[PDB]
RNA sequence: GGGGCCUUAGCUCAGGGAGAGCGCCUGCUCACGCAGGAGGUCAGCGGUUCGAUCCCGCUAGGCUCCACCA
RNA sequence: UGGUGGCGAUAGCGAAGAGGUCACACCCGUUCCCAUACCGAACACGGAAGUUAAGCUCUUCAGCGCCGAUGGUAGUCGGGGGUUUCCCCCUGUGAGAGUAGGACGCCGCCAA
RNA sequence: CUGGGGCGGUCGCCUCCUAAAAGGUAACGGAGGCGCCCAAAGGUUCCCUCAGAAUGGUUGGAAAUCAUUCGCAGAGUGUAAA
């Protein structure tokens, strides 16, 4: 459940996932990545989730390099609430993204097991996605 | 403020139980007249007191609460000792 | 180890910091001012064109002394510019101590053209 | 304490002028100059 | 039904109405405002003066122009017919 | 070295100076100020009770000469150490200041006349067996109400040697003459010591040649060791 | 003394050695600091007057008075307060005072063994510290209040450490 | 859930450069009194300042008060 | 050469070299003007024995910094469309970044 | 005023974002400040240039005050921010 450590602001707008990502878009610190075909927000537990499940079919499998990390928080209201009286407070960490972006990458490992790997990553992802290699 | 809070912090009783007991019997007074532990104190009292036989005499000068242990004793002065 | 400035370039810094004040126009010309160490140079300007009028120096082979660097000779050519600019009638001028003070043989040398005619 | 002053003359006896001043660091009776409208000149004005 | 509040971020202050006044090209009176700003976005130039809110006035008649110190710093100025 | 530590109050002259302190705190900078390059005229007694006098010179910060009077009470629980003017007599310093809340004769503070402690109504030195009924039995603790210098060790020791006037005229004399042997007894542990052997228990004896050595030998000691039984508890 | 000594044998020992081209490229002794830290004057003021005493006595100079850089709080000392002082000696009386060092002050080092090869600033200046104040005979022990020591700084136009210390050992500086 | 107050020695609790009393240890003194030492995150986090019990903000706990009309 | 001004460092930083009889600095002493929180260092005052080291000028270079295209792309006014937390099509516009490359100076006035 | 009212909170001014590249622009939207201070912290003249680093080192230490090179600015600008 990764966390920024400090922050100026606890509570920021929410944002416009419009467009393709800036940067990121291919796998260079690894082999076999995989990217993004939709824009959405991601999450600590979502990402720790398919880290963890990755390195549990991997076992012993080299590197990975998340690619992202969630800086920006969100907030909820508590419940049963009616409208106004301030922002609500915040809840959690979340990553935004783009299309054509990297979140996960490999190296250290064949390209079976990598795929496998992402597969199952994409399968605790909200998010369409592709499995790309480096060139 | 009260007899009893103003002894302990005067440091002349160690325990506001045994001023609340002493002043309900009575063996203490305040300018002639008998007293109480509720009994108010202020600047320019004078206070009559008895352990046991031991009758003192003595004079307020100030008050407060936090009341660090030699600051106690300035809060007043002794006067007098009978017996 | 230790390092030293150029004064000439601390003269440039406050001869900069005078010039932000003002400028040399036509009818209220700039009088600058170089004080080498063995000689002393006077120029009068219009900063707006960019462009000197007249000038003087011990240099000038015209009233050739002994000392080049003293008040006399500070005097002499403070009288020599303020007759050129008395052939060329301006009378009025600004003054511009390059750096420098008004002290020594500037001030000599501007006292020089005040009595000569010129007016700052 | 930061406090409100009148700064009056002393041939004219007007008041003419007003301003503040610390009583700490300032405590004395201040005077300072200022121009008189009246006798048309500066002129040392005295705090009342 | 809950109960809440204390929202404690609700003011700001009132606009104050900045940016240039007059535009290049643009004929001007003496003593017109050009310029209100806060420090110095412009600076002044030819016939041109500065107050003590930093705010930029033509000490003339004429017209504008806008035009930079060199690098990355701007100027104004009025120049007459 | 002087103590006003209660139960380990003293004086002693010791080959260990134990540790001059980084900080020179107020007592210490007090002597300084008024005592510091002094000259120990005379000791006394006062009268036998356990207190002594140092009688000292100094020269003033005009280089005028002057006196005072450094007192060293040890009474106990309550010794005490305090420093006087010769001729006014008026404290100048003190090491435990002692507020008359205690409604006490006498008080410690500065600038006040100095003033000891009430004498006991004790001759100092068969004057036992005039004013003393013998009858009373238990006298090594009413030889303390007879006498100025004793300790119930002491008196103990020398009610022992069975009417015993002698023991104690013996003693006073040898005291008197200096001829004592400064020793330290340990009673099954319990080490004690005095001026005079161990006279009757079982406890051993080692001997010495100062009575200074032997204190020496014999603040925070205790503390250490509170600290230590502490933690030996939680072990 | 030493600025004739300087300018008559130390200039052509140094030229020779080095292979100067110019005599301007010689090393010069610049000037002389004199530093004395008294952060034990923030609660005697008395005390940081004496130290100044001392430091006049020293130098034959009337110096000036330091003062907090910034607040320090593990030192208990506030900006602007005055925890130092110091002088600058130049020309003659540097000279004068770094004869007085090399010749008289130096020998009455408890346990002399040599001044350390070591301490220069890798610039080419030199600092040293004096423990003592009482090594400057215009120093006595019943004017002395406190023990007070001293720094040295021995600045120098010398472009390394190896020049700094040619120069320095040219006036036979006695290093170990 | 909202508002306010508080969180400091083992307990109770006072108070921009750590205190008291109670209880422990010690001597004095069977049983109290009297003299010392110990035990300290000033609830936690972050901030301001040279410097934080102290000033500021957030968080955790406790307590008190309110939590309503249909 | 020196002085003095103008133009966005295409002028600068940095490395390497060359010159100073004139000139400019560097250099040498405080008796005076004046001065140094301490100071003849600097500022002032006077001087010219020696110094091209350094400053200053003249050459070189593209390591740093600086300038900077074309094309393409994002974005986008406008129009239109669609499975519309967004996306797509069309006329038009059009960056940044990254390049190509440019550049270790251009222009003036005075004095010898 | 009030995303019904009540209770809570707020009520004027300044700075920023939201604010959509002039200006302006709301919400019980997000962050913070003011109800002053200086008789020099003003005016003028003249002067010079910071923060940190390393590195030197008697005290003195992580951390004084000292000296050196690096150092468009990391400092400062009475106070909040721009």
């Amino acid at each position: 459940m990764l966390l920024p450590k400090r922050v100026k602001y606890r509570r920021e707008h929410r944002g416009k996932m419009r467009g393709r990502a800036k940067g990121g878009t291919e796998v260079h610190f690894g082999e076999f990545g995989i990217q993004a075909l939709e824009a959405s927000w991601i999450t600590n537990r979502q990402i720790e989730a398919a880290r963890i499940a990755m390195t549990r079919y991997m076992k012993r499998g080299g590197k990975v390099w998340i690619k992202i990390f969630p800086s920006k928080p969100y907030t909820a209201k508590p419940l049963e609430v009616r409208m106004g009286s301030g922002k609500g407070a915040p809840e959690g960490w979340v990553a935004v993204v783009k299309p054509g972006k990297v979140l996960f990458e490999i190296s250290g490992v064949s390209e079976e097991v990598a795929r496998e790997a992402l597969r199952l990553a994409s399968h605790k992802l909200p998010i369409k996605t592709k499995f790309v290699k480096r060139e | 403020m009260r007899l009893d809070k103003f002894l302990k912090v005067s440091r002349l009783i160690k325990r506001r139980t045994l001023a609340k007991e002493v002043a309900d019997q009575g063996r203490i007074s305040i300018n002639g007249n008998q007293a109480k532990a509720s009994s108010d104190v202020k600047p320019g009292d004078e206070l009559t007191v008895r352990f046991g036989q031991k009758l003192v005499t003595v004079q307020v000068n100030e008050l407060k609460d936090t009341t660090k242990k030699e600051e106690a004793a300035n809060m007043y002065t002794i006067l007098k000792e009978e017996k | 180890m230790i390092t030293k400035t150029s004064k000439n370039a601390a003269r440039l810094k406050r001869h900069a910091r005078v010039r932000a004040k003002l400028s040399g126009t036509a009818e209220r010309p700039r009088l600058n001012v170089f004080r080498s160490n063995k000689h002393i140079y006077a120029q009068i300007i219009d900063d707006v064109n960019g462009v000197t009028l007249a000038s003087a120096s011990t240099l000038d082979k015209d009233l050739n002394v002994e000392s080049t660097g003293d008040t006399s000779a500070a005097t002499k050519v403070g009288e020599l510019v303020a007759k050129r600019a008395a052939e060329k009638g301006i009378s009025d001028v600004v003054f511009d101590r390059g750096g420098y003070l008004y002290h020594g043989r500037v001030k000599a040398l501007a006292d020089a053209a005040r009595e000569a005619g010129l007016k700052f | 304490m930061r406090v409100n002053i009148t700064l009056a003359c002393t041939e004219c006896g007007e008041r003419n002028y007003i301003s503040k001043k610390n009583k700490r660091n300032n405590p004395d009776r201040v005077e300072f100059k200022k121009y008189c409208p009246r006798d048309k000149k500066s002129t040392l004005h005295r705090e009342t | 039904k809950k109960g809440v509040g204390s929202t404690k971020n609700g003011r700001d202050s009132e606009a104050k109405r900045l940016g240039a006044k007059r535009a290049d090209g643009q004929f001007v009176t003496g003593g017109s405002i050009l310029y209100r700003q806060r420090g110095t976005k412009i600076y002044p130039g030819e016939n041109v003066g500065r107050g003590g809110d930093d705010t930029l006035f033509a000490k003339i008649d004429g017209t504008v122009k806008f035009e930079r110190f060199g690098r990355d710093r701007k100027k104004v100025s009025v120049y007459p017919v | 070295l002087l103590s006003a530590h209660p139960s380990y109050s003293r004086v002693h002259i010791t080959a260990q100076a134990y540790e001059n302190p980084s900080e020179p705190p107020m007592f210490c900078m007090l002597l300084r100020k008024h005592i510091e390059g002094g000259f120990i005229e005379k000791i006394e007694q006062a009268g036998l009770a356990a207190i002594m006098i140092f009688h000292i010179k100094s020269r003033n910060e005009i280089g005028d000469e002057t006196v005072r009077k450094l007192y060293v009470e040890i009474m106990g629980r309550h010794s005490n150490i305090i420093l006087t003017d010769a001729a006014e007599n008026v404290i100048i310093d003190g090491l435990k200041h002692l507020s008359p809340s205690m409604n006490s004769y006498r008080t410690v503070l500065p600038g006040q006349d100095y003033k000891l402690p009430p004498a006991q109504d004790k001759i100092s030195p068969d004057d036992i067996l005039r004013h003393l009924s013998f009858q009373e039995g238990r006298l090594d603790k009413q030889i303390v109400d007879h006498f100025s210098g004793v300790s119930p060790l002491f008196a103990k020791e020398a009610v022992h040697r069975a009417t015993l006037p002698k023991a104690l005229l013996a003693l006073f004399a040898e005291v008197k003459e200096h001829r004592f042997i400064p020793n330290i007894t340990t009673v099954n542990g319990k080490e004690y010591f005095y001026l005079l052997e161990l006279t009757h228990l079982k406890g051993e004896a080692r001997r010495f040649d100062s009575l200074s050595e032997l204190l020496d030998r014999f603040a925070e000691r205790d503390r250490v060791k509170q600290q230590a039984q502490d933690l030996e508890r939680f072990v | 003394r030493l600025k004739e000594k300087y300018n008559k044998e130390i200039a052509p020992a140094l030229m020779t050695k080095f292979n100067y081209d110019s005599v301007m490229q010689v090393p010069k002794i610049e000037k002389i600091v004199i530093n004395m830290g008294v952060g034990d004057a923030v609660q005697n003021a008395k005390a940081i007057d004496s130290a100044v005493e001392e430091l006049t006595f020293i130098a034959g100079q009337k110096p000036v008075v330091t003062r907090a850089k910034k607040s320090i709080a593990g030192f208990r000392l506030r900006e602007g307060m005055p925890i130092g002082a110091k002088v600058t000696l130049r020309g003659e009386r540097m000279y004068d005072f770094l004869d007085k060092l090399i010749s008289v002050s130096l020998p009455r080092v408890r346990d002399f063994r040599g001044v350390s090869k070591k301490s220069f600033d890798g610039r080419g200046n030199y600092t040293l510290g004096i423990k003592e104040q009482l090594i400057f005979p215009e120093i006595d022990y019943d004017k002395v209040t406190k023990v007070r020591g001293m720094d040295i700084v021995i600045v120098t136009t010398a472009n390394t450490d190896e020049e700094a210390r040619e120069l320095l050992t040219q006036v036979g500086m006695p290093f170990q």
